């Protein structure tokens, strides 16, 4: 499909960026999971990211590390987010889903039949954080393969070569990295880099969205602003999860107005 | 791209976030600048030479081969200013880091002697050091801890996971990956993403360079064997690395058995796991059936690792070189021999190699054997979790 | 009637009950006989260069004399098998041992490295180790108890007197007269009745004839001055030996100071005490003024000792030797130093020599001249006690 | 003066054998020590050997190191032994008095001024545990200046050189030391050797008194059946100091008794 595109052509149509949440599958646990994406959509989300529990996860805070916590300690696997993905996209057609995967969980049982799963499924992209461009042959041919836009991240570190590269491989949109480190809503990124911007246009990339330490409606607009397509909210969000999860309703309305401020930010 | 290859068949590369690559390509471009640099080697020599104390010994058992046919030599890394062979390397990546003009130093441990070793290179060369360490390393190992805290380098207790290894891995990765403009990671085996198993092979390598010397002068011809312990694959790739090409001479690599292979309570990814990305390789990882990555055990902490470099897994699947397992017991029973009747105190780790070699002794004790075993460290960490478990036993 | 001088001007002799005598004689005896027989040296040379790693480094300190006009190299003995000096003569000892027929060996021991040294000699060669230590030096110094009886060795805590050296070293010499029929009593310094001092002497003097090896090759000169730190004497007459003829070499031992000489608690006799009777031998003693012994204190276990070896008593009378003394806060400065700028951690001991050096470094920073410390121990054993009295400072 | 001659002159017009008691001076405290010795003597005590609290006693096991602390912790000093010694001899003329010394009391300061001493308090011998007759030249010239008899031990161990030495060298008596290790009762000497008892009687030494763990009456008629002149007691002695030290009269009684019963053992 053309989710991305779609959703793409929208955005500009109506002058706006895309505002797009983070959360892990499965945290608290796959009901609420359920209702917290829900929630995220009827908020005015354009798009999902979405984490699968993973043991390690290195590229990551400890805000994200405690929502793989929670979500194993509710039993969750990569088997039981298929079976949410599947869920959620019946209830939502066009949204556009977005997995973020640790490279194990892909390479597991066999790189094209993770991503066979993923168009079965109904996913869109897939970015796999620990898989450098230099390393991403066989997972951004199996993602094309099976009309999965393989996403990459477009570091501020950013040379030449890697700027030519990204914009090659990727699809749906590209990874805009804010700063260095891992994951973190208090560890706030920096401003989109007007020169990767340019640069990744110029090369025909995928539509830049900025993503890591993006907390406040603020950080939205002004990415926007910057050129970027949309911006990223993980930490920020999951922060909220954890703050209430002795109360779901309390939980729903906060994520609620915060993902519903943050997309009012993207808005000409 | 690379200068280098970042393979062994199958096995290694350089699985990281887009955000490090620079700085893998960094340090592997000042490797191989220093590498030709006859100033940096000179350094590195008289470090090795003045500094650390090598050549190190290679000493021939006098009592615990006696009444077989076995002639078994330890290479005495024991012997090792620090207390390991985890020193080689550490002056050689500290004189690296230097190089890049880095003026921090961020390291993993678990045994404690790569956390002793990165502080003492620290230390001496001007650079500000800090250590994660799993919290039950940090008890279990708790010698080192003051040793590194005594020589000025922060020591951060991870409690996270297994609090062992691999989180403190998880963390130091994490670490780097924000900090990486000013510190470098001195990884402290010959795993994680390229170049890091190659570089750490060639600064161990002259522990087999050593031995081959030493085993020729003494002996007249190479061992039958060479035998080392595999937590993360540095110490047995650096006694290994000189031998490769004499077809004549086991490799042979020992993983740690834990409570036995059985109870699925191990540290043996080379020979019970199954290949995975993880920690910025593809490897043999400890794994569950759908990908997550499985805890290991051992009673010693420098070998409680799920995973293992990249080249054991390629000189393994070639046959070019044999792993086997030595559980907790086997690794005590060892231990005690040594002190008992050589006079040496051998790390935990360490006693797993000369447990195995002393099972080939005794399984087949007419056989003509000269083996060396790499006597990587010394025991000093860990004599107080060996008499709490002696004691707890009746002994 | 001796076949060697049993005196050193004044100072030495035989003073021991009648029923010892042919003990001391046969082991002089047997001494003389091993130093002509090639089979014994080159045994002796074996252990020393393939058990212990001799030789050991002679490393220049890089950042520590920053800004003065001294260079100052350290005599690593900290590096040997067993992490001190004592273990050279301890092999030469048990080989001695074993010339004369003995199964068993007594040893005192304050610091634990004497008594480690005897214990994993007597493991290597076969012997019965029995090891008497005071009670207090148990706890200061309990890694090392730790390592002895992993080693197979017998530790009988001394709880009379001070329960320190001195009381360790009266139950050894008590438990000899009844034993030495069966049993080698290994002194583990140079003092006691002869011929211990001259054996101690020369079976240490490889300390002193590599250093000047090593001093030449990398100064094409002579030290300044070499200085150690004298408890009962065997690592600076080990070092002081070989440049005792070359009479431009100062030559410097340093005294534990304690809580200052000025308080009684400290171990200098030989510049604080006066020459009496007793342990064997004529030397400098802390001794009432009626003749009783005094008890000696130092934080460090291996000079806690209210005597010292003879020979260091004549060479200081002569003026060929000059003798200080370095207190307990001194001695910690210069141990804290050491591991947080060389990256050595040194034995408490060691660290008064190593005071002593840095003060005249600081006392005089213009002065040219080339300093050798002999660092005579790790500082494993110290650890715990040092981060005990650190932590009750509030560091 | 012959306080020894005229002894064993008199003892061989009884035939009997010497019996000599070692206690330590000034144990369990000044006045009990001197009750202690007017008991030794009244009981049958031939001659006295007594000991000067030392700090670091090398030839003594636990029972008398446990006298020479109970002597330390009642303040006892060379200074005051001497004046009991005084006392002692005031008391009783006649009878032998030696004095076992560490070697560092007696060089201290000055071995002429140590003997000089002696010889004014009216002491008759010294033993220096810790001289061997190779190292005794001035103690024994300073003895003998000053009428004091050197006294040696003929260990077990011994050659035809010592024989000789000891005998030229000692007077008074000879100890004749009945095994190797430290003094105390339980370690029991064994008899005397008959070659050494005929050696020093060849050689014209001082009579030979048999020490080292003689603890009861039949040790003492065996070493002078064996040809000794006698025997000296310490350690049983002094372990009935410690037994009694809460009842100074049955300290006494049994003090008495054991004297009287070891005297007895040492007639024909
Ligand atoms: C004496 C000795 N002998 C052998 C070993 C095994 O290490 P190796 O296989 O490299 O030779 C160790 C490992 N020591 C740990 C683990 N170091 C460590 C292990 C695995 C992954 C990362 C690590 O830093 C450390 O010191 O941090 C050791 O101390
Ligand atoms: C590292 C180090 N450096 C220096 C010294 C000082 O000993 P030294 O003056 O012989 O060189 C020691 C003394 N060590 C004691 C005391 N050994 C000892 C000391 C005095 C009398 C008898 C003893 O056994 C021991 O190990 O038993 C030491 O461990
Ligand atoms: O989107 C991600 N996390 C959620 C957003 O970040 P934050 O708001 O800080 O939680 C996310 C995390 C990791 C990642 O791979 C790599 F590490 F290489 F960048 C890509 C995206
Ligand atoms: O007489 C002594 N002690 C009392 C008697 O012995 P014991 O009955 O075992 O207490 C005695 C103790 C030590 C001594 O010097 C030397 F050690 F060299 F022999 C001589 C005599
Ligand atoms: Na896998
Ligand atoms: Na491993
Ligand atoms: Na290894
Ligand atoms: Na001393
Ligand atoms: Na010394
Ligand atoms: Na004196």
């Amino acid at each position: 499909m053309e989710r991305y595109e779609n959703l793409f052509a929208q955005l500009n149509d109506r002058r706006e960026g895309a505002f797009v949440p983070f959360v892990t599958l499965g945290d608290p646990g796959i009901e609420q999971s359920l209702k917290i994406i829900d929630t995220l959509i009827d908020a005015g989300a354009d798009a999902l990211e979405l984490g699968v529990p993973f043991s390690d996860p290195l590229a990551d805070g400890p805000t994200i590390q405690n929502a793989n916590l929670r979500a194993f300690a509710a039993g969750v696997t990569p088997a039981q987010c298929f079976e949410m993905l599947a869920l959620i996209r019946e209830k939502h057609p066009t949204i556009p889903i977005g997995l973020l995967m640790y490279a194990n969980l892909v390479f597991n049982n066999g790189i094209d039949a993770f991503y066979a799963r993923c168009e079965q499924v109904g996913v869109d992209s897939v970015l796999v954080a620990d898989v450098p461009v230099e390393e991403s042959a066989p997972f951004r041919q199996a993602a094309l393969r099976h009309n999965i836009a393989p996403i990459f991240i477009c570091p501020p570190n950013a040379d030449d070569d890697l700027l030519r590269q990204v914009a090659s491989y990727g699809r749906g949109y590209t990874y805009l990295l804010s700063r260095s480190g891992v994951t973190g809503a208090e560890n706030r990124g920096a401003l989109p880099l007007h020169h990767l911007i340019e640069k990744l246009k110029e090369y025909h990339a995928a539509p830049a969205l900025q993503g890591f330490g993006i907390s406040s409606p603020e950080q939205v607009s002004a990415a926007v602003r910057a050129g970027a397509a949309g911006a990223i909210s993980g930490s920020a969000i999951v922060k909220i999860i954890e703050k209430n999860l002795a109360s779901p309703k309390q939980m729903l309305a906060e994520l609620r107005s915060f993902v519903s401020a943050m997309k009012a930010a993207s808005r000409a | 791209t690379t200068l280098l290859n970042p393979y062994f068949g199958e096995f290694g590369g350089m699985y990281v976030p887009q955000i490090l690559m620079p700085a893998l390509n960094q340090l592997e471009e000042a490797f191989v600048s220093a590498q030709k640099d006859p100033e940096f080697q000179a350094q590195f020599a008289d470090l090795l030479k003045n500094y650390a104390g090598r050549p190190t010994a290679l000493t021939k058992c006098q009592n615990i081969t006696a009444g077989t046919r076995t002639t078994l030599y330890l290479k005495r890394e024991d012997l090792l200013h620090g207390g390991a062979h985890k020193t080689n390397q550490v002056l050689g990546q500290a004189l690296l880091a230097k190089r890049m003009g880095k003026s921090e130093i961020i390291a993993e441990t678990g045994a404690g002697q790569h956390g002793v070793a990165s502080a003492l290179a620290s230390a001496l060369l001007g650079l500000k050091c800090r250590i994660y360490m799993g919290a039950k390393d940090v008890e279990r190992q708790s010698p080192n801890v003051f040793r590194m805290r005594l020589m000025g380098a922060e020591v951060i207790p991870v409690h996270s996971g297994s609090a062992t290894l691999k989180d403190a891995c998880n963390e130091a990765l994490r670490d780097w990956s924000g900090s990486y403009e000013t510190a470098h990671y001195m990884l402290g085996t010959a795993a994680g993403p390229h170049p890091y198993p190659t570089i750490v092979r060639e600064f161990q390598r002259m522990i087999g360079e050593e031995t081959k010397a030493q085993i020729l002068d003494k002996e007249g011809r190479l061992p039958d064997a060479v035998i080392a312990c595999v937590g993360g694959g540095s110490n047995a790739i650096g006694m290994f690395a000189d031998f490769i090409n004499d077809t004549s001479v086991g490799l042979i690599g020992v993983e740690p058995g834990g409570h036995g292979i059985e109870t699925g309570e191990h540290g043996a990814p080379l020979k019970h796991g199954r290949v995975g990305i993880y920690f910025g390789m593809k490897a043999p990882m400890m794994q569950t059936a759908d990908g997550q990555i499985e805890e290991s055990y051992s009673i010693s902490a420098g070998l409680d690792f799920p995973s293992v470099g990249p080249q054991h897994a390629y000189l393994n699947s070639i046959g070019r070189a044999d792993y086997v397992s030595i559980t907790d017991d086997e690794a005590l029973e060892a231990f005690k021999t040594l002190c008992r009747h050589e006079g040496i105190i051998p790390a935990l780790e360490s006693s797993h190699a000369l447990a195995h070699a002393l099972k080939m002794m005794r399984e087949q004790p007419e056989k003509e054997q000269l083996l060396v075993v790499n006597l990587s460290g010394r025991g000093d960490k860990d004599i107080f979790t060996v008499h709490d478990i002696l004691k707890a036993r009746g002994e």
